[PDB]
């Protein structure tokens, strides 16, 4: 039984070995917060990873005062989502990209977004995920809203006597019939969001551009208010 | 005139009844026994948070079951702590007032700790998330109470001593020396400038920790039931006042022993204003499982059902 | 109309198939099986919990000496455990943290990975160095990896989220083989004993069986009612079980070509992850997202225990080869062994 | 168009395969089934528990 | 075998009214959540409408809200959906697609392409 006690010390030793390294990879995978990119097709992908610079995924490295992220974009999948979205539930936050302009397209391309939102935001294992919303085009919703062309009613019914919240931060030098375009999209997947929340994950609504370059603050900043309400349910013993 | 009158006294003084040392046991038993049985349904049948708590009823439950029955064995016997047990003599006095001022310190540590949890959690969450693990949570209790065993141990080596308070039902710390001594003086300045100092650190802690708490309510504004932003702040501010107003007045007697000559000073007034004084220091105890377990239950939310 | 000719004669086709089946219908396993005794009241106790994963396992698979397991964590890294006295024998970090499959090569010598990049990497765990290296990476799926299995040393059948099962040779990178026929993603599959043949279980609620070296499907069976989740051979590979998303268990027959007993409760509304047989075939044993797993009377539809002791959802199950232990992986980052 | 046509007539051409097989009544194929559990249930450890000194997960 | 049937599509004047059907068969019709969705001929398919598992839960999108009512027999299996004063851009191919998961809130893969669960489709033509 010799050689079985240095069979069982090796054993014990590269265990130990091991262990050693986990420990290490902790510590990276605590201080490393993941994020899912996501959205359509049309929208600016590109535009919010360039901000910072064949394959299954890809992968974007930033950081931000001193905090590591990670962005995962989905590159070579089928669009049946109902199997490999289960994988980024414990995610940070997802990134959903949507284009405020597209409200009517040759189709709806607006309402596509919302009900990909609303199976998101009601999934089971998505019930805990918290959503940062990025309404990109902004000045192509500007554009098409302003010369008249096309309607936002004829896809969006409520739109002819929906009026602009008391609660609204307009930008400088802007007539109020693009802001009420804004809004009303905004307010749609708030809709959503506020119906099935019970306090559990919250919706952080953007209206990003393409020449903002600063949504890696806001991704940052929301970031943070999701782990301060995560730490806080910690209090909540009984 | 001796300042401490009943340092070799024998029997407890006329006049006294153990009616306010037997309300302040039965309800500090009773709360801390009701959170200890709740705490045990939820953890049995974590988070570091749960581990300080955790460990906080237990110094809580075990400082009432200890120090509480001495009192009371002295109420009813008439029997001073010299005299109580004629076994351990002056023994028993020393370790009284060990105990009574470990239990305060100890007290006092691991308030700090939940209130440094409390405001890194929320103020720096990500400093929050890489560095306190759960595994520290767990042997914060351990430490606070190793130092503070070995810091109120000082007395014994030296440094310090203990004597016998009127009624002479209780032993603490000396505070009052008539030729001022600097061995006595200096460990009675030097415990009570330490406890002011963490008296200080979690009230800024709190204070820190309350101010994040409302800038994430206010947040939520712009946009039975778990509890908000601001019924965490509430809890928060009960225990800031009440654990200020139960520490200053322990605080307020070492310092005013020390500085102001014994010449000035009316002996029948001292003897009351020491006694109050240690009886708020045990209102912590009580008010402790109401603030951090029983009234954060959704067993007793349901009778006041929040707003 | 020259498709609404093709789509008459698929019609016609698939009521012939079903009259056929109709016809071999004389009796139910529920009417022979009415006579044997019980199962009983089946108690297994939690015997090691293996922690150390720091996030969600997806995917384990137990070495063919019943000693050796190993394990598929989101956190990017493969551990390979000595069940008997929980140490670890083998830690692989991965290039993608998105794994959801791994196997354990029959001779012990490769491990095998793969999840949303959309390969399958083969580990070389017997390098003269000593280190675990990337002995070989297959690319040619356009989808995730969902399930694959060893035959031997040099081939590996794997199934993809591209509704396509391949045959690769592992020394030539190459595909030999490509099976194609399912509408939807293919989330399991299980290998034949004598390996000649392997069941997958697809998101289009059906089941298909293939033949390897000739590359075809022969049957099909399409008793579920929504996704299937999980497949695995009866001992003797004449049948095998399905595990899917309408919470119902079915067993099917090669040879009858027909469903032949269906395990549901009413209590039961939750999705089967994965099943797995008994040594026998008596007992089967199925993971669901009720944090539970329940074991079957696989003769009898009775359920016969409960192995309840995970806070999260079950994810993957297996049975040793010598039916001494089962092992259950859960999303709590905990793999436990029951007895 | 064309390629639901050529996808049609696959579908038309496997299911002509798998008409065309022989298949056991239900009846003989479920005897199997109950006879292969019979043969082997005493070398199932999970239906009869085996005692301790021959279980590798017991301590 | 889980199956869809779609019927009732056909030729309509401008302003008409067209009733559709779909039999469905293969799988409890009561605990799975139904809808419609279309194709036009050069666009990709676009949802149409819901309703839930029993009932008392229906969303139509914009374009044909007012005028469109989805409705349900659960004793019978059958989905219907009413269409009124039709429109000639109404004209695509409507499918009778079923949710993937039984006592499901969400329903992800429905509009998607080479959907497992949908119908064959009825063609619906609005011109004069
Ligand atoms: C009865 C008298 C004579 C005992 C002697 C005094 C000390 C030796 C005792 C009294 C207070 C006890 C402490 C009271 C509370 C705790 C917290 C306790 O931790 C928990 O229960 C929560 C879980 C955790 O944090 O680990 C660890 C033991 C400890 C430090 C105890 C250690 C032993 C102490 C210091
Ligand atoms: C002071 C150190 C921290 C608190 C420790 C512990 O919880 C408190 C115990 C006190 C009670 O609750 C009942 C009893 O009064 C006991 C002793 C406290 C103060 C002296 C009163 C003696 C008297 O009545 O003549
Ligand atoms: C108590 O006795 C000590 C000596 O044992 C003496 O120094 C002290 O003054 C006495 N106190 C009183 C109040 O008599």
């Amino acid at each position: 039984t010799e050689d079985q006690r240095n069979e069982e010390k090796a054993q014990r030793e590269a265990n130990k070995k091991i262990e050693k390294q986990l420990q290490k990879d902790k510590q990276v995978y605590r201080a490393t917060h993941r994020l899912l990119l996501l959205g359509a097709g049309e929208s600016g992908k590109n535009t919010i990873v360039k901000q910072m610079r064949t394959s299954g995924i890809f992968e974007t490295k930033f950081q931000v005062d001193k905090v590591n992220f990670h962005m995962f974009d989905v590159g070579a999948q089928r669009d049946e989502r109902r199997k490999w979205i289960q994988c980024f539930n414990d995610v940070t936050a997802i990134i959903f990209v949507v284009a405020s302009s597209s409200y009517n397209m040759v189709t709806n391309r607006l309402q596509a977004a919302l009900k990909l939102f609303d199976s998101i935001w009601n999934n089971k294992w998505l019930r805990d995920t918290s959503v940062i919303l990025f309404l990109n085009k902004q000045d192509l919703l500007a554009e098409k809203v302003l010369a008249g062309k096309s309607k936002i009613e004829d896809y969006f019914p409520e739109f002819a006597r929906y009026t602009t919240p008391e609660d609204a931060t307009p930008e400088p030098g802007e007539d109020p019939r693009v802001t009420r375009a804004k809004y009303f999209i905004r307010d749609e997947f708030l809709r959503i969001s506020t119906a099935s929340g019970d306090g559990r994950h919250y919706c952080y609504p953007h209206f990003t551009c393409a020449v903002d370059t600063e949504n890696i603050r806001r991704v940052f900043n929301d970031c943070r208010d999701i782990i301060q309400r995560m730490h806080l349910r910690q209090y909540e013993l009984l | 005139s001796p300042f401490y009158r009943c340092q070799n006294t024998t029997s407890v003084e006329k006049g006294n009844s153990a009616v306010m040392g037997g309300v302040l046991f039965s309800t500090g038993l009773l709360g801390n026994l009701l959170a200890l049985g709740l705490l045990a349904r939820s953890g049995l049948g974590p988070s570091v948070f749960y581990m300080l708590v955790c460990g906080l009823t237990v110094t809580d439950l075990l400082g009432k079951c200890l120090l509480s029955p001495v009192v009371l064995a002295a109420y009813a016997q008439n029997r001073s702590l010299r005299v109580l047990a004629p076994a351990l003599d002056n023994s028993l006095c020393q370790a009284f007032a060990f105990f009574m001022s470990f239990f305060g310190l100890s007290s006092t540590l691991q308030l700090l700790a939940m209130a440094l949890e409390c405001w890194l959690s929320l103020g720096h969450p990500f400093f929050y998330r890489r560095h306190i693990t759960l595994r520290l949570g767990a042997l914060v209790a351990p430490v606070v109470s190793a130092f503070s065993l070995a810091f109120c141990a000082l007395p014994f080596m030296g440094f310090g001593k203990f004597v016998q308070y009127c009624p002479g039902t209780w032993c603490f710390i000396q505070m009052v020396h008539e030729e001022g001594s600097l061995s006595v003086l200096g460990y009675s300045v030097l415990y009570s400038s330490l406890m002011a100092l963490l008296v200080l650190a979690t009230v800024l802690c709190n204070l820190g920790a309350m101010r994040n708490l409302y800038a994430m309510h206010r947040r939520l504004q712009r946009h039975p039931q778990p509890l908000e932003e601001l019924d965490h702040l509430l809890l928060l501010a009960l225990m800031t006042v009440l654990f200020t107003m139960c520490s200053l007045p322990v605080i307020y007697r070492a310092y005013y022993g020390a500085f102001k000559d014994v010449k000035e000073k009316n002996r029948t007034s001292e003897e009351a204003e020491d006694l109050r004084a240690l009886r708020f220091l045990s209102v912590i105890s009580i008010v402790d499982p109401w603030i951090f377990i029983i009234f954060r239950s959704p067993v007793f939310r349901i009778f006041f059902h929040k707003i | 109309s020259e498709l609404d000719q093709l789509r008459q004669e698929a019609e016609q086709l698939k009521n012939q198939i079903r009259d056929a089946r109709k016809a071999c219908a004389d009796a139910t396993l529920s009417q022979i099986t009415n006579n044997i005794d019980p199962v009983g009241r089946i108690q297994m106790r939690t015997r090691r919990t293996l922690r150390g994963h720091l996030a969600k396992i997806y995917a384990m698979h137990w070495g063919t000496d019943s000693r050796l397991l190993v394990s598929a964590s989101q956190d990017g890294k493969l551990i390979i455990w000595d069940s008997y006295t929980t140490n670890k024998v083998h830690a692989i970090p991965l290039r993608s943290s998105w794994v959801m499959t791994c196997a354990y090569a029959p001779s012990g010598n490769y491990v095998a990975c793969g999840g949303l990049d959309n390969i399958c990497s083969i580990y070389n765990l017997k390098t003269r160095e000593g280190n675990v290296r990337v002995s070989r990476e297959l690319a040619g799926h356009t989808g995730y990896l969902s399930c694959c299995r060893f035959l031997d040393d040099n081939q590996i059948v794997t199934s993809s989220g591209d509704t396509t099962c391949a045959l690769w040779d592992i020394e030539t990178g190459q595909q030999t083989t490509t099976f194609t026929g399912h509408t939807g993603d293919v989330m399991s599959l299980s290998l034949a004993p004598d390996t000649r043949l392997f069941v997958s279980g697809a998101c289009d609620a059906s089941a298909k069986l293939w033949d390897v070296r000739e590359g075809m499907c022969r049957q099909t069976f399409t008793g579920h009612e929504s996704d299937i989740n999980a497949i695995c051979f009866f001992p003797n590979g004449n049948a095998f079980a399905t595990g899917s998303d309408d919470a119902t268990c079915r067993l099917f027959d090669l040879r009858a070509d027909q469903e032949l007993m269906t395990y549901s409760h009413d209590n039961i509304i939750c999705g089967i992850t994965s099943v797995s047989f008994s040594k026998s075939g008596r007992l089967l044993l199925a993971g669901y997202d009720d944090f539970n797993c329940n074991v079957w009377d696989a003769l009898k539809a009775d359920r016969a225990g409960v192995l309840a002791g995970h806070d999260n959802r079950v994810s993957c199950l297996g049975v040793t080869d010598d039916g001494m232990a089962v092992a259950t992986g859960s999303w709590d980052s905990f793999l436990k062994i029951w007895n | 168009n064309t390629a639901s046509i050529a996808q049609a007539r696959k579908l038309v051409e496997q299911l002509k395969m798998e008409a065309n097989i022989d298949r056991i009544k239900v009846s003989k194929a479920a005897a199997d089934l109950m006879a292969y559990c019979e043969a082997h249930a005493k070398e199932d450890p999970l239906l009869t528990p085996v005692p301790a000194s021959e279980n590798p997960f017991r301590e | 075998q889980v199956q869809l049937q779609e019927s009732g599509g056909g030729l309509v004047q401008p302003g008409g009214s067209l009733r559709l059907s779909c039999a469905a068969s293969g799988f409890t019709f009561s605990n799975y959540k139904m809808n419609w969705v279309r194709q036009a001929p050069g666009k990709g398919l676009e949802w149409v409408s819901d309703i839930s598992q029993s009932g008392a839960s229906i969303s139509y999108t914009g374009s044909v809200k007012g005028r469109f009512t989805i409705s349900r027999d659960n004793a019978k299996n059958t989905l219907y959906l009413q269409m009124n004063s039709l429109k000639p851009e109404d004209t695509a191919v409507y499918y009778c697609a079923r949710c993937p998961a039984p006592f499901t809130r969400d329903c992800f893969d429905v509009t998607s392409t080479t959907y497992a669960y949908r119908g064959q489709g009825t063609q619906v033509t609005v011109s004069s």
